[PDB]
């Protein structure tokens, strides 16, 4: 029972780490996308 | 003769109890082996997950 509890806790922590990583990675993805949009608008303005 | 018959009946009762206890011991020994195997498997799983 003790071993099973340890294994179950480790599996929960693994899955939660994976999901939190997915969330944070998407957040940085959209942040970088916004930075890229600002970048391209700046480039066209400076070229004109 | 009544006394002898009664003592005999007690004898077969005790013999049946002995045989039942031996059967229970065999079952519990099998469960011992199975549980220890599960212990080992879950220990390996714990190391892998860590």
């Amino acid at each position: 029972a003790a071993h099973a509890d340890e294994v179950f806790s480790l599996e929960n922590r693994k899955q939660q780490l994976a999901l939190s990583m997915e969330e944070r990675k998407q957040e940085v993805e959209v942040h970088r996308d916004g930075l890229r949009a600002e970048l391209r608008l700046l480039r066209e303005d400076v070229h004109r | 003769f009544q006394k002898k018959r009664r003592l005999e009946q007690q004898l077969e009762g005790q013999g049946k109890a002995i045989k039942g206890l031996t059967s229970a011991m065999g079952r519990l020994h099998v469960d011992l082996t199975r549980v220890n195997g599960l212990i080992a498997a879950n220990s390996a799983a714990r190391q892998a997950l860590a």
